[PDB]
């Protein structure tokens, strides 16, 4: 479904159909929490009206982790989880972490964003290594149920989701560094006019830019890769995999840029009548 | 052609400032800046036989300090385009794409000599701005035209 | 060939061709123009970012980063001539606004003039400099209590 | 007036460089043409207004003239013209555009 | 002409030069790390690496590995130097002498 | 406003005969639509100048008829109104679009 080529077919488990959960916290973006940096862009001591893909003010999330044991369903790769990529999305990931001999393991799950998934389009996936987040954008032949392993005291089964052991066509390629011990990690994703934006940061804060693509193509789908694990549970010392997700909408707001740069205030534009007033005037008093 | 217009109303202010006022020779406004215990300093700029005018009074030196981009603001504001001269100003980058602010045909020091004399054809003979009456005995009448002995 | 992403980058320099001073193109990470460059050291820069930017929308300074050295964009000269000119004469007279003659003579014409100064209003070229003399009535007024006669 | 630089107007881009190093001069006029008219209908909007704002601004020359020549230069016997009644007399100053 | 004063236009400045940067995203291949490696094979046995996905050029190449010869054939030798080809698959091996 | 009819506007031609004898209906449109936008943006400056001339022209017209008012058919105690004071009397005449 995800891809046709077809790479394993044993622990085919179906009866398990748990759904995606809603969260109780709204996004707030009164202190930059939910934008971003202008691509590679600085100003300073400035207020810029800037209409971009952003989320809404009050909006709630849905968890997409999923952890697997030894079994795999196929109602975990359905529109369940499946979902569609309109016009971007905003993540907020949870960075989990393990201890073999006191050495710290982070851990969390991959993304995969494309059309179709085939050889015959190009797909990005963005993918953790430990500290290490690696992206490509290639043309990937996608597995029938595309998982993946953790590294650190691994499961039984071997990370397959793809087999194409011939370099194909990448467009983009690239490794980026984060800190091992953070809490949480951001994630702005969109597409617009035929380009791919990202946008990743660490500690809580606007996110900074990672990339822009030149595609000219529509991506439509995206979907959380199901990870499988030894020891997570709360038996263990109690680590859980979280991966929520909001869409984003292409609507104004009011940044505000100190001396050095940093935003230190954001306003949405339709919260309310002073926020109205507030961008209709470019300033925050 | 709003220019022209510009210019034309600009000469005609400055043409009713000075429609018969007589002066004399012997005027100097270090010395005569005031009668009959009325003080008009503050109103006055230079004028007589060795000032030099380029001089506006006090009142006019108080209200273009307070207001930028007046005549003179603009073209010390275009002078200073050839290299930003901090980095940049908003008039250099309007400027370079073609629209710039052209200065008026009349300085704003020769209307200042315009109402200095408007000013001084008041106060000593022959009273031209005054029909001919020296300043206290005008105001004595206009306030005994009104009802009071 | 001719369809991928091996791709052979020499054809497309990247050198340390940072020349200040003078106007040049620019196609700085995706964005295109023409400008004055000048060298700077800046404080603001993170990993990420290489252009500066104002709220207008013009991007005003940038980093290069093969050399980690910060840079300042200025606009190009862009402007007019006025030209005085008086019937059946051979040649006008030129008014450069707010131009300094050495900018002038060194940066735009290297034709030969023997007659310029330095005006209030900015270049003449093509006068004398005869501001002691004054006149009443003049066809060619250039702004400020000034006229080519 | 400056910010109608950078309105795409239905175009590519509103960067004239842009688009002549990226198109082919047969699809360049097409996205030339729009930009174009967008700025020749902001300048045109422009003219109309600087033609609208001098008729107002000869009116208040015409009675700062007129006041001129009859608060100042002479006294006339008008009521409630210069000042408010029982007004004496008036005087004048250069100012930025325009008089005090 | 009438007397007058007129706006006349000017030509005023030249661009000089081109600047160009663009930050690549693929990889560089580093050919010349695979051409000077040590244990070279014979003629029996020789190697082959298809290095795709990444950037090259020729002149560090070309000045980095001692070369006595660069021959071409169906190509042009600076038909190189713009193009984007889909993979390039350098093969080597010594060379024994007499023949 | 004649010379108008002479500009092509970004058609292929200027002419409607030119347009309607060598193209299709629907590839005729698409030129004939150009002219039209063309000719009617040349009639809206027109009419925009036409309607701020007439604020100044009706501006006159009332000082003209003060004037005939108050220094030709009596005499008033203005100074500095008419002539430039030292006004004595005035008389007027009839003239092309005017009064002297
Ligand atoms: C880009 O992506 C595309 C995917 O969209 C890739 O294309 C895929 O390539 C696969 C090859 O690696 C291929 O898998 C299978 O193809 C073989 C050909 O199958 C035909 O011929 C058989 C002759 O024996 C015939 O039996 C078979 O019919 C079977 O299937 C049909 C349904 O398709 C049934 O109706 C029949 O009843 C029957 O069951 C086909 O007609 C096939 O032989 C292979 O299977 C053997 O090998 C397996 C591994 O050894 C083994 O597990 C299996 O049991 C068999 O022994 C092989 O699995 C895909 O079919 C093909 N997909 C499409 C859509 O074309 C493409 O390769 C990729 N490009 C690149 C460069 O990577
Ligand atoms: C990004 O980093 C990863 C490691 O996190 C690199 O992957 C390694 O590549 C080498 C050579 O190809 C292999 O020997 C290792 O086994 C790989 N490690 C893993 C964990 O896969 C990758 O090459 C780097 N890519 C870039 C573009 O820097
Ligand atoms: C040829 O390509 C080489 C590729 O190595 C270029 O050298 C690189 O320049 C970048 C820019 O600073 C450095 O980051 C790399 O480290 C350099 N490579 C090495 C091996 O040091 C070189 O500039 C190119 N030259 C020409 C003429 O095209
Ligand atoms: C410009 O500054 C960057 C720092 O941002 C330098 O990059 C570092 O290079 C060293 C050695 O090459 C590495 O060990 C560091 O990890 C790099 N830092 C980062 C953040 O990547 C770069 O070398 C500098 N360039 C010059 C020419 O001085
Ligand atoms: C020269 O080529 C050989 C391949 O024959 C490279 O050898 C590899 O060396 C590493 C060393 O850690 C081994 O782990 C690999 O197994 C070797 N590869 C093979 C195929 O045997 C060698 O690294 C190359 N030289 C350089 C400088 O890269
Ligand atoms: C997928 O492939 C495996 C072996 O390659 C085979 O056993 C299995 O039946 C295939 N499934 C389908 C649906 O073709
Ligand atoms: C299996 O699904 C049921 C209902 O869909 C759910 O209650 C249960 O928790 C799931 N199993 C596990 C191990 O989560
Ligand atoms: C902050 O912005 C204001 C806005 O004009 C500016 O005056 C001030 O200089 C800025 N602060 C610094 C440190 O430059
Ligand atoms: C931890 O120590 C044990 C024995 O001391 C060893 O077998 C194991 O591999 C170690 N783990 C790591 C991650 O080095
Ligand atoms: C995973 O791979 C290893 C070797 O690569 C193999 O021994 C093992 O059987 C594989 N497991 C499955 C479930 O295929
Ligand atoms: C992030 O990394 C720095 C140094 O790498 C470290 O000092 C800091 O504690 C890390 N953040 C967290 C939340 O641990
Ligand atoms: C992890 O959860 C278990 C089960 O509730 C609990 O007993 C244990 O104390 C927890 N670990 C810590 C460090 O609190
Ligand atoms: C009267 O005249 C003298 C000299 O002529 C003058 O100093 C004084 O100020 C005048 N006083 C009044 C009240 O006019
Ligand atoms: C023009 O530049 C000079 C020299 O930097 C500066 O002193 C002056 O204040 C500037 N004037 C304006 C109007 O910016
Ligand atoms: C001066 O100009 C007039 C144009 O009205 C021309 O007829 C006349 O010949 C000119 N005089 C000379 C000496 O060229
Ligand atoms: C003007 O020319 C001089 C040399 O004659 C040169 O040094 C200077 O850089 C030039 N200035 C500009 C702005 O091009
Ligand atoms: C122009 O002439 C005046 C007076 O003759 C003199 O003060 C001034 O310095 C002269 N300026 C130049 C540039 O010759």
């Amino acid at each position: 479904v995800i891809g046709d080529f077809n790479c394993t077919n044993s622990f085919i488990n179906d009866y398990n159909k748990t759904i995606p959960r809603i969260s109780e916290d709204v996004v707030d973006v009164s202190l930059g929490l939910g934008t971003y940096y202008v691509l590679n862009r600085v100003y300073l001591n400035t207020t810029l009206l800037f209409t971009g893909y952003f989320p809404k003010s009050g909006a709630n999330f849905r968890d997409l982790a999923l952890k697997g044991s030894k079994y795999l369903s196929t109602l975990w790769y359905k529109p369940p989880f499946l979902s569609d990529f309109n016009n971007g999305i905003f993540s907020k990931v949870k960075n989990t972490k393990l201890y073999v001999n006191n050495t710290l393991y982070s851990e969390f799950s991959t993304i995969v964003i494309g059309s179709v998934f085939v050889n015959t389009s190009y797909t990005i996936v963005v993918q953790p290594h430990n500290g290490i987040l690696e992206i490509t954008a290639c043309q990937y032949t996608m597995c029938e149920y595309p998982h993946t392993v953790c590294k650190s005291k691994g499961s039984i089964r071997n990370e397959s989701w793809h087999i194409d052991s011939s370099e194909p066509l990448c467009l983009f390629k690239k490794n980026f560094t984060y800190n091992v011990s953070a809490d949480w990690l951001y994630f702005h994703f969109y597409q617009e006019r035929g380009v791919f934006y990202a946008y990743y940061a660490d500690v809580g804060m606007p996110t900074t830019f990672l990339f822009s693509l030149y595609l000219g193509t529509i991506l439509s789908h995206y979907y959380v890769m199901p990870l499988t694990c030894k020891a997570i549970s709360s038996n263990t010392d109690n680590e859980t995999l979280e991966y929520w997700v909001t869409p984003l909408s292409r609507r104004q707001y009011l940044l505000n840029f100190d001396e050095h740069g940093v935003i230190t205030n954001a306003v949405d534009c339709s919260s309310s009548f002073l926020s109205e007033i507030q961008c209709k005037t470019q300033s925050f008093a | 052609e709003v220019n022209d217009l510009l210019d034309i109303t600009q000469l005609q202010v400055a043409n009713a400032l000075m429609q018969g006022v007589t002066l004399s020779s012997n005027l100097n406004t270090n010395l005569h800046s005031d009668v009959d215990n009325i003080d008009f300093k503050s109103l006055l700029g230079c004028l007589g036989s060795q000032c030099g005018s380029s001089s506006r009074s006090l009142l006019e030196d108080l209200l273009f300090n307070k207001v930028k981009l007046s005549d003179v603001g603009f073209v010390e504001a275009y002078n200073n385009c050839t290299g930003g001269s901090e980095i940049r100003d908003l008039l250099c980058v309007q400027s370079f794409n073609g629209i710039k602010v052209l200065p008026p045909i009349l300085s704003e020091t020769q209307i200042s000599g315009y109402t200095t004399a408007a000013t001084v054809a008041a106060m000593f003979p022959p009273w031209s701005a005054a029909a001919g009456v020296p300043f206290s005995l005008n105001v004595q009448y206009r306030i005994n035209g009104l009802g009071v002995t | 060939i001719n369809s991928g992403t091996t791709c052979s980058n020499d054809l497309l320099y990247s050198n340390t061709e940072v020349s200040t001073g003078v106007c040049v193109n620019y196609d700085l990470y995706g964005i295109t123009g023409q400008g004055i460059f000048k060298e700077v050291s800046a404080a603001y820069y993170n990993n990420w970012q290489n252009l500066l930017y104002d709220s207008n929308g013009n991007i005003i300074g940038f980093k290069d980063f093969l050399t980690n050295k910060t840079y300042t964009i200025l606009p190009c000269y862009s402007g007019r001539v006025s030209a005085a000119f008086y019937q059946n004469s051979s040649s006008p007279a030129l008014l450069y606004r707010n131009l300094k003659c050495s900018y002038v003579l060194n940066n735009i014409s290297f034709i030969s003039q023997p007659f310029y100064f330095d005006s209030y209003l900015g270049c003449v070229l093509n006068a004398v400099n005869l501001t002691s003399y004054s006149v009443s009535s003049c066809d060619l007024r250039m702004g400020s209590g000034f006229c080519i006669d | 007036l400056l910010q109608q630089l950078f309105n795409k107007f239905g175009a590519i881009s509103s960067s004239l460089q842009e688009i002549l190093s990226r198109l082919d001069p047969p699809e360049a006029q097409v996205q030339i043409d729009r930009l174009i008219n967008g700025r020749l209908t902001a300048l045109n909007a422009y003219v109309s207004q600087q033609l609208s704002d001098i008729t107002l601004i000869k009116a208040g020359a015409s009675r700062a003239i007129e006041k001129v020549n009859e608060c100042v230069k002479s006294q006339s016997p008008r009521i409630n013209f210069c000042g408010n009644g029982n007004h004496i007399l008036s005087l004048v100053q250069n100012a930025p555009y325009g008089l005090l | 002409p009438n007397t007058g004063v007129y706006d006349l236009s000017g030509f005023t400045v030249k661009p000089v030069a081109t600047v160009y940067r663009r930050i690549p995203n693929l990889p560089d291949c580093d050919i010349d790390n695979w051409l000077n490696n040590v244990s070279v094979p014979s003629p029996l046995n020789w190697e082959r690496r298809i290095f795709s996905n990444c950037n090259f050029n020729l002149s560090t190449l070309l000045r980095l590995v001692h070369v006595d010869s660069f021959s071409c054939n169906n190509l042009d030798k600076s038909k190189i130097f713009g193009s984007c080809f889909n993979s390039i698959t350098v093969d080597k091996f010594a060379i024994p002498n007499r023949r």
